[PDB]
């Protein structure tokens, strides 16, 4: 029975005879065959099977609980293997209902109402009469168990289906039970989902135990599940987001909070016990986040519940770098405790706190590179741990240890971790001790990367953190595997060939550049360097005895390991421990002079980011004592003079940029810091001849570096433009200078140079526009467009000058790419027939002004409820008749507003909200669908034939790639959408590529006020870059993510779009919907409730506020909404966890935006999030600034949106952990002096300021202005980047957003319950 | 065969646009490409160089459209493959990449053959280089890089291993897109079916959305074992007889169909259009799909003994339900004389069309019309004949059956295609 | 070298788990032991894991005999008695022991740690950026 199948599997007949025979025999202990009669109920062919599960279904009652009970207690799944039993227990289960009853549902809604129906709501043909009742008959004597006995088979076919079905059905037999029974079968699941009878199907990817998990998850009354028993299944059966999330509820629900421990354990007595319940299941709950790599989320667990106050701030250095730091906390830490321990008891509760440290202690050490610290304390003279003396044994010189330390550590068998064991014996293999063959490597690499693949499989969907190591280690492996083949060419018979000596470049060659990147530690990268220099000093010691370079190339390849593994040390910031090993190459006696150009540049570079003034000296003048290479001669002297810089040094700085421009003048960075002092000059004491020097040195510096850190300079040659005099001889200069700088560099600075280009003497400058324009037309003409037009109207609705010189740019650049222009020009006037119908027209007007009025109430909250409607708003209510005032609401809104307008406030807002509700209700009747052929011609016939264009957007940010997408096709159909307050419509564009790209085509007046929204986009765009240059802030994939907005024309503009994205109001009415009631009650009682308490003669207090506030929370607006859509949005757990995630760190940048630049306030429906990816974009922040004057200030009530409609589906531990950790790195990530972030404000904000001293009445005023405001940022930056006793101020703001003291007291509008 | 080979490329490429079996040009251009390749040349591929930028151009749009598996196969196996050597393909670069990601996502063929020529393009193209010209399209090739590891042929997961080390830290820098979540945007259940016990005497509802979207996968397959064809069919048949009512006599249904005004009466002019259609609602998408699945049926042999006489009399049946909702002594106020193609016409959430409209029907023909596989037009056309005939029947002229407005739903959707 | 500690707490991790009779005696066949289960929730403690085969081999090999209590072991207590008693000894000793042997090795090695042109002079600030060309 057992040998028949095992080794014979491919038959189909003989097989089905023997289980022909095993079903027979069991219609007659012999009854010991169970392994083949389940076999036999999982056999391929139909017959078979149901032959089989017909004795199977006679061996049971004819009952639900009864066979509930069978598939759990009294079976045994063993038997089969990577089966999926899941479908026997959907047949067994579905064998006890009836299934001679005629079919039936209870979805009245969905029925396919009878001919006849019709009567009761109120002779061919008698042939066709009876042929209907002749099938109707027919048609009506089915019963359900064809139904039934079919659906079964589809299961068999599909997995999906199966476990799909397993998981709507479960739940639905558990209603039938009774309480009385539901009790006993809860008892006994946890022994079912323990029992190791499951463990065949560990690497089943759909594991029959997953699905059952997954299934009993929604049994309406909790099953309960013990909280260490998930730890295990998701480690196992790959339930890890799902096991999460089980331990996040239960511990959010049971112990209702953090074990926040806010004293001492000893009088702590709150304590749920020595080894508290509701504490182990924290415990497992951190271990998996530290498993998931989710070390930001476990740092928020861990300052949570921590119970000494060294470990939380050893945990924020070691969170955010300063690992030298850390590493003291962490030891003190242990002082503090041992102290304490010497006469104490042991209180079993801080185990886990206890072992962390020495966790943390090592990870922190070795990171430092104290490997030798490491081992002597591995190899420890008791207590030993093996495990550390292997790993980094091997990095120092010792080649004993981890010999040694292999033998035991096998015989552990760490499975999940087996992969690096079997890596590992190939480092001995080629490092060998005394020596090894070395041919039997493959197989040890191949088994490795087998090994490493199975674990992977095992691993959530979505990549994550989860999988860095394995990522990581691939690269370790194939370099294991190529220094294989080096040493096999170091053999003697090979050793000294020409073949080998090929080899050994080639790999050299390819090592030189593939590297990881700079977001791996740093404990990743010593390892990789220290393996490629075990190989390195190998070279040299066959060819140290012929003139061999091969000698020389190992030397080379060990100091260019050396220099560059100090160099990433520096990049982190660990400047000691760069300084050490840059310093250990003096033990190598012969190095090329250009290495030791690197290490002393190296060096240099070190003293200046930490001052070590006169040893930055000494390292340098100590050098050249008779000749170093020429062109160095430079870079030390313009290093000199960047010491003399930072010191005091003037003139003698100057005499050495003047030196170090001497000999070859393509230093870039000579002219940077050149400029720089030469600026900090000119910043007082004009001397405005001098001022050339500055522009002159920045041009320098960009016309050889090109598409990047170049930014920088533009920036600084834009500002030193404004203090140009009428005798504009900066100009002057620019164009004796900027002579051959790429036009590609100016892209990012289109906005700025045509502002600046409008002002007075802007015919000097309208030089570079032209160049650009005839290099990048389609870039530069769209803005030209929307200001030429903008100058138009102005000057109209008040042929000049400004005009005159953007027609002199448009009909210049028509005379080149003729056929672009007139292409774009046909784009464009088509598409003004998407403008909307009348209802839309008036709803536009209607939402703005209800906002404008709701402002001015929540102005006047608190004062009369007869409140008087403002004279601009009056205006605007007069221009709603005068622009629209189809008989009915003709008649009506003509007699509702206008001068009506006027009188009580609160009035006139009921009726703008009765006709808002009466009209979009009227809105429903649209079409929702129409095409592109009919009402427009053009876009239709376009394709790549007419004209090459680019995407609607691809030249807002220039690139050296040229990456650039072009139109194929417009496609046919255009929809209609809602939205917070238009509803545009959107047009689907294919590029060339074949993708589809949404559009949306949104039309708005207020053009001043539209054109500073995508001036922040600018800034957040030109922005970005930085981000990608700092570990601290790549680790957790932090970027702004702007959408991609073209000023197609004043009146309208294009922007980007995806599908499935909504805004948070936008939940809250389908949720509203859902209920009885529309979506402004809440406002309604806010500001009826306030009223009816003024009446009474009482000023608004602090105290009521904070009453409505959490009422309103009660009743109406219950804080699980997010949570709950989230929940039935997302009804995959790994999905859940993912998009909750990404929420998360998408809206600490958020908050961190609207603060430290002081943006306008972030509404509910400004907002929007994108269900597909979970990423966030804003709808259009803008620079706040008063209107009386400009300095730029934003002091509301919370710094930025957490309301706790959003804190609860964030839950406590991760607004925290994450959200303070990413705020934090950005902070610190922009304050470095490396980066000028000085003039990429000082620019951006002058642009912005002249925006408001236009709307309301340009000399060195502006300047001043401008320089006060950038300090405003500034200080506003600095004060929450510094490290100190309190870590951050973030812990303090991120405290008063979420506050009830100063959420309650802020504008309803702002929603701050939801 | 050095000359006129520019002929057999451009012509065979020009000529494949048009041609009612295009295969066999890219079939003989796959020839070419093996044969002239592989080192039996010196001079085809100085010969050769010029067609890139054209060729390899053409094959890049061919290969993005929505051809046919086997077609769209053919051609990304076209696009890799040609017959260049390593270097001095440079410039044309980045117009494979498209092509290549294709590949990873395509059969197991195709996932050996563009990791073979990615790992290729990897060992030679000095890293900093070949990042460059992969930016564009990163995003999708390392998420179909780490989506092939789970694949079970481990011959292509271990290949894609060392390609994933191949790469430098790159391999796993940030990804400026995330993976794409799956989510539900109805907050409502399909329909369901009625099964009870004796035990408590209660009674339980399951749903079958799932089910039948599985029927109709089984049933589209290319080589499902007919027993599950059956099975399936058997599946699609209870449940559209579940979701019908059958209550009416001989005589309420003669006694109406009989009636005046359904041969003198006039007929209103309502249009209809599915311009006003809200959303594919559950209780209609599986409707839908079912109703697609039963065609699919009627047409595919061994089924078509039984499916014919029951899909045409649920045409019977669906149209005379239909025709006596928009005509005779009791029409619905959707259809009265003065009125728009409103959303009332088709089921949605909150309005629910007086239970389930028989324009479901036409939505299942136009999709079965507009399937890859051809051969359900045949069915397609029976029932549009079918639904005339019955119209006719019971109208009294064909003149008459031609004014119904479901007639204006049929062409707008059907032309919609 | 296993200390009371990890011996309790498999104990307890087969008792209440499994909810298994000490002897193994399976009552009803679906729940069979697991020993990967019980290694995880022991390692979770230890100081060192060790596989589930250890974890097997040291119940059977020590627990069964202690608990049974007619071994010739005196009459032992079982490990209930000793893990109730033993609170302070292990858990303390073992830790202070690792914070003194890693604070000797912080402080061990060390508490850690002309030309071809030149001298125009300024006036070649300004002419020099020109006359370099050529």
């Amino acid at each position: 029975m057992t040998y028949i199948e095992k080794r014979f599997p491919e038959d189909l007949e003989l097989n089905a005879q023997f289980l022909d025979l095993v079903n027979y025999v069991y219609r007659d202990l012999t009854a010991k065959l169970e392994p083949a009669f389940l076999s036999g109920l999982r056999c391929a062919q139909p017959l078979i099977r149901a032959k089989f599960f017909e004795v199977f279904d006679n061996s049971m009652k004819r009952r639900v609980y009864e066979r509930l009970l069978y598939v759990t207690c009294s079976q045994n799944w063993e038997a089969m293997g990577n089966h999926f039993w899941i479908k026997q227990c959907i047949e067994l289960l579905l064998a006890v209902c009836e299934k001679s009853t005629p079919i039936g549902t209870s979805c009245q809604g969905a029925m396919l109402p009878s001919i006849t129906n019709v009567i009761n709501l109120a002779n061919q043909l008698h042939m066709l009469t009876n042929r209907h009742d002749k099938f109707l008959d027919t048609l009506r004597e089915v019963k359900t168990g064809a139904l039934l006995s079919a659906f079964v088979q589809l299961c068999h076919i599909s997995t999906t289906l199966a476990e799909k079905t397993w998981v709507q059905l479960f739940p639905r037999l558990w209603k039938i039970l009774s309480d009385r029974q539901q009790h006993a079968l809860a008892g006994e699941i946890s022994p079912f989902l323990c029992s190791g009878s499951h463990q065949v199907q560990r690497d089943c990817q759909p594991s029959a135990l997953n699905c059952f998990v997954e299934a009993m998850s929604q049994c309406v009354p909790p099953i309960p599940i013990r909280p260490c028993v998930l730890k295990y299944l998701g480690k196992t059966h790959n339930l890890w987001f799902r096991s999460t999330l089980m331990l996040e509820h239960q511990a959010f629900e049971k112990g209702l909070s953090l074990q926040i421990k806010p004293k001492q354990t000893t009088e702590f007595y709150e304590q749920e016990s020595i080894t508290p319940p509701q504490q182990e299941i924290l415990d497992s709950l951190a271990e998996l986040y530290s498993l998931l790599q989710e070390e930001d989320m476990w740092a928020g667990l861990w300052q949570k519940r921590c119970k000494y106050s060294e470990t939380a701030t050893a945990i924020a250095y070691e969170q955010h770098g300063f690992f030298e730091q850390a590493q003291e906390s962490y030891e003190k830490a242990m002082d503090k405790a041992k102290k304490e321990h010497e006469r104490s008891n042991a209180s079993p509760a801080i185990f886990p706190e206890y072992q962390l440290w020495e966790d943390h202690w090592i990870r922190c050490s070795k990171e430092l590179n104290q490997w030798e610290a490491l081992t002597e304390y591995g190899q420890s003279k008791g207590h030993i741990n093996p495990y550390l003396v292997l790993e980094c044994a091997w990095r120092v010189s010792n080649w004993t240890a981890m010999k040694e330390a292999l033998v035991q550590v096998e015989v552990s068998c760490p499975k999940e971790m087996a992969w690096k064991v079997n890596m590992y014996r190939g480092y001995l293999a080629i490092c060998h001790p005394e020596e090894q063959q070395l041919s039997f490597i493959e197989r040890l690499v191949e088994m490795a990367s087998s090994l490493a693949i199975r674990e992977w499989r095992r691993l959530p969907h979505v990549v994550s953190h989860v999988h860095t190591p394995l990522l990581q280690a691939a690269q370790q492996i194939i370099e294991l595997q190529e220094a294989a083949q080096i040493n096999a060419g170091l053999q003697p018979t090979n050793l000294g060939r020409n073949n080998s000596l090929h080899d050994m470049k080639t790999v050299v060659k390819t090592w030189r550049n593939r590297l990881p990147i700079v977001s791996d530690d740093l404990s990743h990268w010593s390892s990789i360097f220290m393996w490629r220099q075990h190989h390195y000093q190998g070279k040299p010691t066959w060819s140290g005895m012929p003139s061999s370079n091969n000698a020389m190339l190992g030397v080379h390849a060990s100091a260019s390991a050396i220099i560059q593994y100090g160099k990433i040390a520096r990049k982190q910031g660990l400047v000691n421990v760069a300084l050490d090993i840059l310093s250990r190459i003096h033990t190598i006696p012969t190095v090329p002079i250009v290495d030791c150009f690197q290490k002393i540049r190296q060096q240099v570079k070190c003293y200046l980011q930490l001052n070590e003034c006169m040893q930055g000296l000494e390292v340098i003048e100590s050098t050249n004592l008779k000749y170093f290479t020429k062109e160095m001669t430079a870079e030390f002297y313009a290093l000199k003079g960047m010491f003399l810089a930072q010191i005091n040094k003037s003139e003698e700085a100057n005499k050495a940029f003047s030196a170090a421009v001497q000999m070859h003048d393509v230093l870039v960075k000579a002219w940077a810091m050149w400029g720089d002092y030469l600026e900090n000059i000119f910043v007082k004491e004009r001397q405005l001849h001098l001022g050339v020097s500055a522009i002159t040195c920045y041009l320098h510096a960009c016309r050889h570096q090109n598409e990047s850190k170049s930014r920088k300079y533009l920036a600084k040659v834009l500002w030193l433009l404004s203090f140009d005099d009428d005798k504009n001889t900066l100009a002057d200069a620019v164009d004796k200078y900027c002579i051959g700088v790429p036009p590609i560099q100016w892209l990012a600075w289109i906005p700025q140079l045509l502002t600046c280009l409008v002002g007075s003497e802007g015919k000097l400058l309208l030089n570079l526009i032209s160049q650009v324009g005839r290099v990048y037309p389609q870039a530069v003409y769209f803005p030209i467009r929307t200001l030429y037009l903008t100058l138009k109207i102005e000057q109209r609705e008040r042929a000049t000058a400004p005009m005159w010189r953007c027609s002199r740019i448009m009909h210049m650049q028509r005379e080149l790419h003729p056929t672009l222009l007139s292409s774009l020009e046909g784009i464009v006037d088509q598409m003004v027939w998407f403008r909307e119908n009348w209802h839309e027209e008036v709803l536009r007007q209607l939402q703005q002004g209800l906002a404008k009025c709701y402002s001015v109430a929540f102005e006047k909250s608190g004062a009369v409820s007869d409140a008087k409607i403002t004279p601009h708003t009056l205006n605007f209510v007069k221009k709603l008749v005068s622009t629209f005032g189809k008989l009915k609401g003709q008649f009506t809104t003509d007699f509702d507003f206008s001068v009506p307008g006027s009188m009580k406030l609160h009035n006139l807002i009921s009726k703008l909200k009765k006709w808002i509700k009466i009209l979009e209700a009227k809105t429903k009747q649209l079409p929702k669908f129409f095409l592109i052929e009919e009402k427009c011609r053009f876009l239709s016939n376009f394709s790549a034939q007419t004209a090459e264009v680019e995407i609607p957007g691809e030249f807002l940010m220039p690139k050296p790639t040229h990456y650039y997408i072009k139109i194929a096709r417009f496609m046919p159909r255009v929809e209609i959408v809602q939205k917070h307050n238009t509803a545009a419509r959107r047009l689907y564009i294919r590029g060339h590529n074949g993708k589809i790209y949404p559009y949306l085509v949104m039309n708005d007046a207020c053009l001043t006020e539209s054109r500073r929204e995508e001036r922040v986009l600018q800034l957040l765009r030109l922005l970005n870059p930085c981000l990608e240059k700092r570990k601290e802030t790549t680790k957790r994939h932090l970027f702004f993510t702007v959408p991609r907005v073209v000023a197609v024309s004043p009146q309208m503009r294009l922007v980007e779009d995806n599908p499935s994205s909504l805004s948070l109001v936008e939940i809250y009415k389908q949720r509203c919907a859902k209920k009885g009631i529309e979506h402004d009650n809440p406002i309604s009682r806010y500001y009826d409730r306030l009223a009816t308490v003024q009446a009474r003669g009482t000023q608004a207090s602090h105290q009521v506020l904070r009453d409505i506030l959490k009422e309103v929370q009660s009743n109406m607006v219950p804080r699980s909404m997010l949570k709950e859509w989230a929940l039935h949005t997302f009804p995959n757990a790994t999905d859940y966890w993912t998009f909750r995630k990404m929420f998360t760190i998408q809206l600490a940048l958020i908050g961190f935006a609207e603060f430290v630049l002081h943006l306008n306030r972030l509404n509910p429906e400004m907002l929007q999030i994108a269900q597909d990816t979970g990423k966030l974009n804003v709808a259009y922040f803008r620079f706040d600034i008063n209107d009386a004057t400009g300095d730029l200030d934003a002091n509301r009530p919370v710094p930025f949106r957490l309301t706790p409609n959003i804190s609860e589906f964030l839950t406590t531990i991760g607004v925290s952990g994450p959200l303070t950790a990413s705020m934090i790195a950005v902070a610190r990530c922009f304050a470095q002096p490396n980066f000028k972030v000085d003039g990429i404000l000082k620019t951006v904000l002058r642009d912005e300021i002249i925006a408001w001293h236009k709307k309301t009445q340009d000399s060195q005023q502006l300047v001043s202005l401008v320089q006060k405001a950038v300090t405003a940022i500034m200080t506003r930056l600095h004060n929450l980047a510094q490290f100190e006793g309190g870590e951050s101020k973030v812990n303090t703001l991120v405290a008063a957003a979420n506050s009830l003291d100063n959420l309650c007291r802020m504008d309803p509008a702002w929603h701050p319950w939801l | 065969l050095k000359p006129h080979l520019h002929k057999i490329v451009n012509s065979s490429m020009e000529l494949a646009q048009t041609a009612k079996e295009p295969y066999n040009y890219f079939l003989l251009l796959r020839a070419l490409f093996r044969s002239i390749g592989g080192g039996s040349h010196d001079l085809l591929y100085q010969e050769f160089l010029p067609l890139l930028p054209n060729l390899l151009q053409g094959l890049n749009m061919l290969q993005s459209g929505l051809h046919k598996q086997h077609m769209k196969d053919l051609f990304v196996e076209l696009c890799l493959t040609v017959p260049v050597r390593l270097s001095s393909l440079l410039p044309y670069l980045p117009m494979l990449m498209d092509p290549l990601v294709s590949a990873l996502n395509g059969s197991q063929t195709l996932v050996s053959q563009g990791l073979r020529t990615l790992e290729l393009c990897v060992d030679n193209l000095q890293p900093d280089f070949l990042y460059d010209h992969i930016q564009p399209v990163r995003a999708e090739l390392m998420q179909a890089l780490w989506r092939t590891l789970r694949n079970p042929a481990d011959s292509i997961s271990h290949v894609a291993y060392r390609v994933l080390g191949k790469f430098g830290g790159s391999n796993r820098k940030m990804l400026k897109e995330s993976q794409k979540l799956h989510y539900v945007v109805t907050e409502v259940q399909g329909p369901s079916i009625t099964v009870e016990f004796s035990d408590c005497k209660a009674s339980l509802q399951l749903p079958m959305e799932k089910a039948i979207e599985t029927a109709l996968d089984c049933l589209k397959s290319a080589n499902t074992e007919p027993y599950y064809r059956r099975q399936a069919w058997e599946v699609i048949k209870c449940f559209l007889v579940a979701m019908m009512s059958l209550e009416d006599n001989k005589h309420a249904l003669y006694q109406l169909l009989a009636h005046p005004n359904f041969t003198e009466k006039t007929i209103p002019n309502v249009i209809i259009s599915h311009r006003y259609k809200a959303q594919d609602t559950p209780a209609r998408k599986t409707f839908e799909q079912a109703l697609t699945g039963a065609f699919m049926s009627a047409v595919i042999k061994d089924l078509r003994p039984s499916a014919l006489p029951f899909v045409a009399s649920l045409i019977r049946h669906y149209t005379m339900v239909a025709v006596a909702q928009q005509c005779g002594p009791f029409l619905l106020p959707c259809y009265q004389v003065g009125s728009q193609p409103s959303t009332a016409m088709f089921h949605s959430e909150e309005n629910g069309s007086k239970g389930m409209d028989p324009l479901v029907l036409i939505d299942a023909i136009a999709i079965c019309m507009a399937y890859e596989e051809k051969e359900l037009c045949k069915i397609g056309e029976v029932a549009l004949a079918v639904i005339f005939d019955v119209a006719s029947i019971i109208l009294g002229s064909k003149e008459r059956a031609c004014q119904l407005p479901l007639f204006s739903y049929i062409v707008e959707r059907l032309c919609a295609c | 070298e296993w200390l009371i500690s990890e011996d309790w707490a498999l104990l307890q991790a087969v008792k209440q788990l499994l909810e298994l009779p000490l002897n193994l005696t399976i009552v009803s066949p679906a729940h069979t032991p697991n020993w990967d289960l019980v290694s995880d929730v022991v390692n979770s403690c230890s100081r060192i894991y060790r596989s589930s085969k250890q974890c097997r081999n040291r119940y059977e090999n020590v627990i069964i005999p202690r608990e049974e209590g007619k071994s010739k072991n005196n009459r032992p207590l079982r490990t209930s008695q000793i893990y109730a008693q033993d609170e302070n000894a292990t858990h303390t000793q073992l830790y202070t022991s690792h914070f003194d042997l890693m604070k000797m090795t912080a402080g061990k090695r060390s508490p850690p740690i002309k030309h071809a042109s030149v001298l125009a002079e300024p006036i070649q600030v300004a002419s020099l950026r020109a006359e370099r060309i050529a």
